[PDB]
DNA sequence: CCCATACTCTT
DNA sequence: AAGAGTATGGGTG
């Protein structure tokens, strides 16, 4: 139906009306006993219209309509990515569903999301009526769908009771494994964004530049259940592919680990002993002693036992104060070695192995947390910045080139008396400026990553 | 091509019994009165089609006025009623006692 | 020769340009075969069971 | 249209419970087939399924 | 030397290159292009002309009759272009042609003229194109993409041996023409030519030369040569040619005057050939053997037996010598073949060929083309004719014959748009060179051979296809014999013309709706290049190669602006400089190097052109006369760069913009980032949304000012003048005396565009940027337009941002925005919606717009008017009342309730139904503009008499701003006449002007003059009348709706968007993110003097993507600042004019040898110190893409501002005040707001609508569906080993009719489970399925 | 691009 | 009389 009245028609309906024409031209033509050179054209056509209705285009030409176009037949229903099976059998649209743009909630804990509350309200709606209905707010459907639509100040409160534990599916597009889709615990926020926890974009392979997510409630017992026991991304530590864990840190607590874990030759504060970790952070934090200096610190660390208890001692350890500042995140039953050194992804990668190894499940995602934060908090701190003049050219850059160029010209030269042929020289060439390139990666890097400094 | 499902007074109706603590007998009531029900909101049939429409003779004529009394509250306030003077008068009763007329 | 840092010419960049834009055609087109591959083989494994 | 693609006759009734000419028109009529239109008195979802 | 609004604000400019040809008008290939289309050509070459001289004279069959066409001619438009706008219709003129139909005579030498009619007719509507370069289709501006494709010609190519698994080519030549079939030749592994029409079924390759009327011996001679054998009474003593052993070995003894040369078993060498050479070596003794297996040229016969010895092309042996020999014959002529050259081809052709004569290769021809039928003579015959030789169905236009001719070698450049026999013995020669090892294959992707092709040369080919089907329906009617009253207008039917015309500009495939963000994007969408549409490619058969970049783009296509997808390598833009030929090939500029000084000499060379030179870059050093400072300059050659020398050069670089388009143009710093970042930067430059005050970049690259004048979007002075009024709405520019026409009164007025929406439904506003009473000149900006300030190009803003990570707030490319700035509205935008109602016309009774809706309250119709419409200036939101509409639903049977009803509340109730338009759920505004459109005939209400009589008021105003002028004028003359002779003095100004009229003078001529005056003061009155009436009969003219339609009522609504987490945020170097938290003031980094950070960025999103030009342009944009610093400091505390234009000189003479030179000794006081308050605010400057600043530029400019050279200060924390630990990079950064607004993209549903057929939710935002649930995530899901969940998301969820009813209820009472049934679609299969004749069920 | 089937040259 | 090779048509993306 479309405005104005007309009805315009479909394809099937189309086919169905040239059949039924043409059966009854021939069945009126049949009747009157008509001369068999039109009969016969009429059965053609008969047979025609009928191979247009069951399969159009396969036989020939194929019938088409105003604009063109081949009409669709029952085939064209049935097979195709457009078809039954594709569209709509082994995938569909679904109720209790939205999506919006992600952004970055970097205090979220990793079994937590961060969910709009316009889009909760919606979203929840029939938990909302009959939490309403239960606690006499409203008598009938009707009084709680409209306290619902003026959005009163009470089913706010309504709707944080029923969200306190009721995970949902966050899932991102395309799904290339079973880690496209996963749950999370939901918290109420302002605005029309959805917060992502920073350790699992890796699985989903998403940024925060434009990226979209999908979400979906689910609605019985079951289906909760086996959104908190088999899809809570805290399940989800390991890599099913190769055993390893996908939850490791990248970029900005790497860079921030990194930068805490650094010695200098000549720092405030070095060549203390101090009592301990706290001591450190007190000294660091009244501005007395310096991240990078190196310090003697009493440590304790545990391990576990042959029957598995953990037996304690105590030392004095060679360290830098970043360092015992960072062994008061690692939980008991790990070595003081596995901090002792400047700490890269590899190295952060490799202490949250063992420790999962060691330890278990539950600590590895409080270390996890703690680590992220930690991260954090001391990238922010340092104050990295990228500049103009960090980006240092080697002094021996044009001597190098000049030197190519001489070569070049020489057995350019060499060419031209006839002694080589076409293939050598531009071998020759090639090779020249190859060995060339590698001069110049190997003095730039040479004077990027050292400096002098006062001892 | 193909159209979508729009919602009618009788699908909201119907919407509304089937979130209504009803009886078997009563669900069985109302969906006779609501399929009695034309679209300007009036009642259609007398109550003693609806009760032929039932179809045992276990059940009176007071079980089918509580069941039309209970839709009669339904959204819109009026819906069902048997004539213009059901509908003003469930209409009145809706209003506060503070009314001045 | 030359770095960012300095800047290239116009003829250093029209002939980076060959591989940047061939690495992205490259890119977008690849994706189309990795879905026809993962289909194939969700196809010819999909009721193994333990 | 009677005899058409979309006769009541053959697939159903267009409304609930109403034959097409109007002499039945409630579910105490439910089951019946009227011989002036020849449309059953039933649900108007059977144009789903009927062939 | 400045203008008046480039002298108000100054850029500094570090261009260091002068420059010597100007940036062309950047709309040039549209205008020209519709311009070509739509002028008079006396010859018939482009144009209307030449599609009108395609088809006529139309003559019948008889020939007793003709029509011939004589001219045609465009009228006056019915409207203007915002008239058009405004009442959503085409703006369009009307075609005149006149036909001439001339009778004939029989039985009479040659024609005789009997009678001739002649009558101009009515071809139709043709659209405008408007001065931007676009057209107003249904009052909505359009934009028609050029095309690249493959030019008419013949092109030789090979398959690289990878059809055939021996590793062997074939070589193969296809003709394309310009409108016609393809003919395509090609080889085999048999070394067997074949001939290919259509691409149909393959044929022989004889076939088609035995069509053209030839014999075997011809074509022998054709395409071979001739041997000849002379039997001397001693075994064949034969003359030899030396050149003809080459690569070759002798079989026998080979001797001659008694020297044997050649031995048997020696091979012929190079010395051997030389000395037969010189000894004039000629007979040759020869075995029989040696011609045991020689192919005979012609056909023998014996004299006596009289019958045929042997046929042509066959090979020979024994017997057949003895035959001969005894004969009488002493003539032999053979072919000359080997394996090495001269391969034999055409031989092996006419043996496998099976046809021997000429009447059966037509039936061949006939049966290839259509089986199925039986072969006739005349129709095989007639078929042939008309494949290739018939003018009316075979063109090879003037380009393609061009290219044909100069493809084989030819001198003639023009011909005939027919092939003939010469072109393909030609093309089948050249073909077989290529094949035996001479000549080379051609490059498809070489832009000599790609053409371009314009939207007036599309409207030209649509224009004939509609005039040969008006042709074909003339020469149908023309028949019949009724030619004594006949007319050409009752011949012809304007229908066909007009529909094709329509289709063509509004529905191809290449007219698009123009692209309106901001003037960017107009100008790269009127420059867009599509290789897609009808006659090029598609994107599922494209291929690598041809997406790639290709030496001969250099100038001509931008290698940079692509999109990023399937379409990549697809569509391009034009270079700044390039152009086209006249045939449609691409060309750019070049300065002529003479004697090794370069000249300002300029050619335009196309791709062909070009490789044939040597040609130096632009960045090449020239002393003051014009010399290269080195000897060894960079240049390109033949596809390939190298050093050269100065005396070889014969072309140098115009700029160093060359290479790139306008959009890449505009990114500063370009040569410091990687083309990737490049690519990502300018696509996202275009989709930037204006906000509420424009703000210029204060670091660009010199090209702002030219995209913004050339858009269109500013109001341009046409002539000089002085400002005389000037208002929000309106400018009147006094014209100056000079420039004024006889007879007129010299004023220009500018009415400009308010609060408009454009297609992306955004606002379009101009504002006045002149002051009352100042000068102007021709080319001045007068009014800027959306994202324009003072007249250049101004698409984001200003942000003071450092570089360093907060927090983990810009993980991941997210972005932190302090609260000031949205306190400032700094990115808030506009958004302009609109909604219509329409009333038509029923069987029941019309619908009526009306205030009166029974069944609502007085609340709800408070806002709406006495007409029933609401309000300008209210504020709605969802669910109120915009337009009051009932519909009639009226009968006539009363029952007694409906007495009833009708008698208590009124029949108005039971008699109409509210159908009124409303807002919609979850959109609100402001009403800021309602339009009626109402049906001629139908009465007008209140509303459209006030909207008819305000668009009266304005035309009135300018009316008697014109009319004041020239009466004034008058009236001075008329006092100026008084006062010589009869002067009053004090009495005459004591009188008021009209009782001036009431005098007379002395009977001389002063009565005269008087009278004359009188005269034309009442004809200036009397025109001025006429005008008026025009204009308002212009206004108050009815419109032509749809049928059944009778009134339309549009209301816009306006808001306000700010701000928010998830908004999207870009620079110009491909550096984009979302924005993830609005932070307090008071939480933000801030210096030693106290002032915050408006944005923070993550330094880990740099060294990876290597675009470096955003580092720069931020220490560049702070040294900016620190200039405008100094200038608004000095500019507080009131000092000495004298010290600001020192310290503004200082700032403009920094550099390094740059070309600008300012000189502020010609600056007034006053314009001194508006330079001052126009630069207090940050100095901009300029960068060219090649030609920029450097670094130790950028040092001297911090150091004159007094900042670090380093580019890098000490920060403190917000939320303690502890100073950072290492100094941080703060500057300034250029930054857009894109068009992904987190309000356009959120979404939820709970329930809703579904499908009929299938059940299931919909899809999309605006139908309020649901998500799709995919097999890749019902794979996620089976990994999971969750079946609970993936059954609810299958059956309750989505078509499960009664599980849904069951499990909304179960929620609603506290019981979460479900009971699954099954899914509606699996029974619609089943249904479908048995539809097709197949029992399926299920079972038990 | 890759595979299945009908038609043609060869041992 | 079989058997290997080539051309054509169907399906997929
Ligand atoms: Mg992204
Ligand atoms: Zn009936």
């Amino acid at each position: 139906p479309l405005d104005g009245g007309r009805f315009a028609t479909s394809d099937l309906n189309d086919l169905y009306r040239r059949v039924i024409n043409r059966n009854n031209r021939l069945k009126r033509l049949l009747d009157l006993a008509a001369p068999d050179i039109i009969v016969r054209n009429e059965k053609r056509m008969l047979q025609e219209a009928v191979d247009a209705l069951l399969d159009n285009g396969r036989r020939g030409r194929a019938i088409t309509g105003s604009n063109k176009r081949p009409l669709k037949s029952l085939a064209d229903m049935i097979k195709g990515k457009q078809g039954r099976f594709r569209q709509n059998l082994l995938g569909k649209r679904v109720d209790y569903s939205g999506r919006s743009v992600i952004t970055v909630g970097p205090y979220l804990r990793l079994h937590q999301c961060g969910l709009p509350k316009k889009m909760a309200l919606e979203l929840f709606k029939p938990f909302i009526y009959g939490k309403l209905e239960l606690r006499g707010l409203a008598t009938t459907i009707k009084a709680a769908k409209k306290m619902v639509e003026r959005e009163e100040a009470v089913v706010w409160d309504i709707l944080d009771e029923v969200i306190r534990e009721h995970p949902v599916l966050l899932n991102r597009a395309p799904t290339l494994h079973r880690l496209g889709i996963q749950a999370f615990e939901p918290v109420l926020i302002e605005g029309k964004a959805i917060q992502l926890h920073p350790l699992v974009c890796a699985a989903y392979n998403a940024d925060f530049d434009g990226d979209q997510m999908a979400v979906h409630v689910p609605l019985t017992l079951e289906a909760q259940l086996e959104a908190r026991a088999l899809m809570m991304s805290t399940n989800n530590i390991l890599s099913p592919a190769n055993g390893e864990p996908i939850i490791v840190p990248s970029q900005d607590v790497v860079l921030g680990l990194y930068y805490m874990t650094r010695d200098c030759v000549n720092a405030k504060g070095e060549g203390m002993v101090l009592t301990g970790p706290k001591e450190a952070e007190r000294l660091y934090r009244s501005g007395l002693a310096s991240l990078h200096a190196r310090v003697k610190v009493r440590i304790t660390e545990y391990e576990k036992d042959a029957n598995g208890e953990l037996v304690a001692k105590t030392s004095l350890k060679d360290t830098t104060v970043g360092r015992a500042i960072l062994w008061m995140i690692v939980p008991k039953g790990l070595p003081y070695s596995i901090v002792n050194q400047a700490l890269g992804k590899k190295a952060i990668s490799k202490m949250l192995n063992t420790c999962y190894r060691i330890l278990g499940l539950k600590p590895t995602v409080i270390f996890a947390d703690q680590i992220m934060y930690t991260g954090f908090a001391y990238a922010a701190r340092s104050g990295a910045s990228v500049g103009i003049d960090d980006m240092v050219i080697p002094e021996k850059k044009h001597e190098i080139i000049s030197e190519a160029e001489a070569e070049v010209a020489e057995i350019q030269e060499q060419f031209q008396s006839g002694l080589v042929t076409a293939g050598e020289r531009y071998n020759k060439v090639i090779d020249i400026w190859a060995a060339a390139n590698d001069r110049v990666s190997k003095a730039m890097m040479d004077n990027l990553q050292t400096e002098t400094v006062i001892n | 091509y193909q159209g979508e499902t729009t919602q009618t007074l009788q699908d909201y109706l119907m919407w509304q019994v089937e979130l209504t603590p009803f009886s078997d007998t009563d669900r069985a009531i109302a969906t006779s009165i609501v399929d009695a029900v034309d679209e300007t909101g009036y009642l259609t049939v007398p109550l003693e089609d609806i009760l032929e429409s039932i179809g045992d003779e276990e059940i009176d004529i007071d079980e089918v006025e509580a069941v039309l009394k209970r839709i009669q509250r339904f959204d819109p306030v009026g819906v069902a009623a048997k004539d213009l003077r059901d509908c003003l008068l469930i209409q009145l009763s809706q209003f506060d006692k503070t009314t001045p007329w | 020769t030359a770095n960012f840092r300095e800047g290239l010419n116009v003829l250093q960049y029209f002939i980076s340009t060959h591989g940047a834009r061939k690495g992205l055609a490259d890119t977008a087109l690849k994706t189309a075969n990795s879905g026809y591959l993962t289909r194939r083989l969700v196809d010819v494994a999909q009721d193994l069971v333990v | 249209e009677r005899d058409g693609l979309f006769c009541a006759r053959i697939f159903g009734p267009v409304k609930d419970y109403e034959c097409l000419c109007g002499k039945y028109k409630r579910l105490k009529h439910r089951g019946v087939i009227c011989e002036k239109c020849g449309v059953e008195v039933t649900q108007t979802k059977v144009r789903r399924e009927r062939m | 030397v400045y203008s008046y609004t480039e002298k108000k604000r100054i850029r500094k400019d570090f261009g260091k290159r002068p420059q010597v040809l100007d940036v062309p008008y950047l709309l040039s290939i549209q205008l020209d292009s519709f311009q070509k289309f739509i002028e008079q050509d006396p010859e018939g070459q482009y144009g209307l002309e030449a599609a009108f001289r395609s088809v006529f004279p139309i003559q019948s069959y008889s020939g007793n009759s003709e029509l011939q066409y004589v001219s045609y001619r465009l009228g006056e438009p019915v409207f203007d272009v915002q008239e058009c706008q405004i009442r959503g219709v085409t703006y369009s003129a009307p075609l005149r042609v006149k036909l001439r139909l001339v009778i004939y005579e029989r039985e009479a030498p040659e024609g005789t003229v009997k009678d001739i009619k002649e009558q101009e007719v009515y071809m139709g509507e043709i659209p405008l194109m408007t001065d931007n370069g676009t057209f107003v289709i249904n009052g909505t501006e359009r934009v028609i993409v050029s095309q690249l494709h493959r030019s008419p010609g013949v092109f030789f190519d090979s398959d690289k041996g990878k059809t055939h698994s021996s590793g062997k080519v074939l070589y193969n030549a296809r003709i394309i023409p310009y409108r016609g079939s393809w003919l395509d030749f090609e080889f085999d592994p048999k070394d067997n030519l074949f001939v290919r029409i259509d691409r149909r079924r393959k044929l022989p390759a004889t076939i088609i030369l035995r069509a053209l009327n030839y014999t075997t011996e011809q074509i022998l001679d054709l395409f071979f040569e001739k041997v000849i054998f002379e039997i001397r009474d001693n075994k064949l003593q034969m003359e030899l040619v030396p050149e003809r052993l080459r690569g070759e070995t002798a079989s026998f003894d080979i001797e001659a005057n008694g020297k044997v040369y050649v031995e048997k078993g020696r091979r012929i060498t190079a010395r051997h050939i030389r000395q037969l050479e010189k000894d004039d070596v000629k007979l040759i003794e020869v075995p029989v053997e040696y011609i045991a297996g020689k192919v005979v040229a012609k056909d023998y016969i014996d004299e006596s037996t009289g019958e045929l010895i042997c046929a042509a092309n066959m090979e020979l042996s024994l017997d057949l010598l003895a035959k001969l020999s005894q004969s009488g014959h002493k003539r032999i002529e053979t072919l000359f073949t080997n394996d090495l050259d001269h391969g034999p081809y055409i031989s092996e052709t006419l043996r496998v060929d099976p046809t021997n004569d000429r009447l059966s290769a037509l039936v061949e021809i006939y049966r290839m083309m259509r089986p199925g039928e039986p072969p006739t003579r005349e129709a095989a015959e007639s078929l042939f004719e008309n494949l290739f030789f018939s003018e009316d169905r075979y063109d090879l236009s003037a380009v393609g014959r061009m290219k044909f001719n100069r493809s084989l070698l030819r001198e003639e450049i023009e011909g005939s748009g027919i092939l003939s026999k010469d072109d393909i013995i030609d093309v089948m020669k050249k073909l077989i060179d290529i094949r035996n090892g001479k000549g080379e294959v051609d490059d498809i992707d070489h832009l000599g051979n790609r053409r371009i092709r314009s939207v007036g040369e599309m409207a030209e080919n649509q224009f004939r296809v509609g005039l040969v089907r008006v042709e074909r329906a003339v020469k149908e009617r023309l028949s019949l014999g009724d030619l004594d009253t006949l007319m050409p207008q009752d011949m012809i039917n304007a229908k066909p013309i007009s529909a094709a015309v329509k289709e063509f500009f509004g529905s191809s495939q290449l007219s698009q709706f123009m692209d309106q963000n901001n003037p960017l994007s107009e100008i790269t969408h009127k420059r867009r290049i599509s290789a897609l549409g009808p006659g090029g490619l598609t994107r599922e058969r494209a291929g690598f190669e041809v997406r790639d970049v290709h030496p001969t783009h250099y100038g001509r296509v931008c290698p940079i602006e692509t999109p990023e997808g399937p379409n990549i390598g697809l569509i391009n833009s034009l270079s700044v400089y390039a152009q086209t030929n006249e045939y449609g090939f691409l060309e750019t500029p070049y300065r002529k190097v003479t004697d090794g000084v370069v000249t300002d000499e300029i050619h335009y060379l196309s791709a062909i052109e070009e490789g044939n030179y040597v040609i130096a870059q632009a960045n090449s050093n020239l002393d003051e006369e014009g010399h290269f400072v080195e000897d060894l300059v960079t240049c390109r050659s033949k596809g390939e760069s190298s050093l050269f020398s100065r005396d070889q050069v014969d072309y140098m670089d115009v700029s160093t913009q060359q290479v790139v388009s306008v959009g890449a143009s505009l990114i500063p710093f370009l040569e410091h980032d990687d083309a990737n970042r490049a690519l990502m930067g300018a696509n996202m430059q275009r989709q930037a949304v204006p906000t509420l005050r424009a703000d210029k970049p204060l670091v660009g690259t010199g090209m702002e000012r030219a995209v913004a004048v050339d858009s269109g979007v500013t109001a341009v002075a046409k002539r000089g003048g002085v400002v005389q009024y000037v208002d929000a709405s309106r400018i009147v520019i006094k014209v100056n005396e000079d420039e004024m026409y006889p007879g007129e009164a010299g004023i220009d007025i500018y009415n400009l565009t308010k609060y408009t929406r454009s297609n992306q439904n955004t606002c379009i506003n101009q504002m006045p940027c002149v002051s009352l009473g100042e000068p102007v000149e021709r080319g001045d900006v007068l009014a800027d337009g959306p994202s324009t300030d003072l007249g250049e190009l101004a698409l984001g803003q200003n942000m003071r941002v450092a570089f360093m990570p907060w927090n983990g707030y810009n993980f991941e490319d997210s972005i932190l925005v302090s609260e000031r700035v949205v306190q400032e509205d700094r990115f808030t935008t506009i958004h302009i919606q609109e909604l219509a109602c329409v009333s038509r016309d029923t069987k029941l009774g019309p619908e009526e717009i009306t205030a009166d809706i029974p069944n609502v309250g007085e609340a709800a119709l408070s806002k709406l008017d006495e007409s029933g419409i609401v309000y300008i200036g209210a504020e709605v939101t969802g669910g109120d009342i915009l337009v009051g509409k009932v519909t009639p639903k009226g009968e006539t049977q009363l029952t007694p309730e409906e007495k009833l009803l009708r008698a208590i509340f009124g029949e108005k109730a039971s008699d109409v139904k509210d159908s009124s338009l409303r807002v919609p759920n979850g959109v609100s505004g402001t009403v800021i503009d309602v339009q009626v459109f109402t049906r001629d005939g139908v009465e007008k209400d209140k509303r459209a008499l006030e909207i008819e009589e305000m668009q009266l008021k304005q035309a009135k105003k300018d009316l008697s701003e014109e009319l004041q002028i020239l009466e004034a004028g008058l009236f001075s003359r008329i006092r100026a006449v008084l006062v010589a002779g009869g002067v009053e003095a004090e009495k005459l100004d004591k009188l008021p002007r009209d009782r001036w009229l009431e005098l007379g003078l002395t009977d001389e001529e002063k009565q005269n003059q008087l009278e004359q005056l009188a005269e034309q003061y009442d004809e200036l009155k009397h025109e001025f009348e006429k005008k008026l009436e025009a204009k308002r009969r212009k206004i108050t003219q009815g419109d032509d709706l749809a049928p059944g339609v009778l009134k339309i009522v549009k209301v816009y609504l306006a808001v306000k968007r700010r701000i928010q987490p998830g908004d999207k945020m870009a620079g110009r170097h491909g550096n984009k993110g979302v924005i993830s938290k609005i932070n307090p003031i008071e939480d933000m980094p801030y210096d030693e003097n106290g002032t915050p950070v408006d944005i923070v960025l993550n330094p880990l999103g740099v060294p990876s993507r290597m675009n470096i030009g955003q580092i720069l342009e931020t220490h560049l944009g702070m040294a900016a600042k620190g200039i405008g610093d100094k200038i608004n400091a000095m500019l507080k505390q009131q000092q000495e004019v004298a010290k600001l234009r020192e310290f503004i000189q200082r700032a403009y003479d920094l550099g390094a040898d740059v070309r600008q030179k300012v000189d502020l000794s010609t600056f007034s006081d006053e314009e001194v110190m508006r330079l001052a308050e126009n630069l207090r605010k940050g100095m901009p400057i300029a960068t060219p893409v090649f030609d920029g600043a450097k670094e130790a530029e950028i040092k001297e400019l911090l150091k004159l501002g007094d900042l670090p050279t380093s580019g890098q200060i000490r920060l403190y924390d917000g939320r303690t005040g502890e100073q950072f630990e290492r100094p941080v990079t703060v500057g300034y950064m250029y930054m857009l707001k894109l068009n992904h607004l987190v309000d356009d993209k959120m979404h939820a549903r709970s329930t809703g609508s579904y499908s009929l057929v299938t059940q299931q939710p919909l899809g999309g935002k605006a139908q309020f569906g649901g998500q799709r649930f995919g097999e890749m995530e019902v794979w996620a899901l089976e990994a999971y080993g969750a079946a609970y969940t993936l059954q609810e998301m299958l059956t309750v969820k989505s078509d499960d009719v009664n599980g849904r009813t069951k499990m909304y209820k179960n929620i609603v009472d506290g019981n979460h489970q479900m009971e699954p049934g099954m899914p509606e679609s699996f029974n619609v299969l089943l249904k479908e399925i048995r539809s097709l004749g197949i029992n399926i069920e299920l079972e038990d």
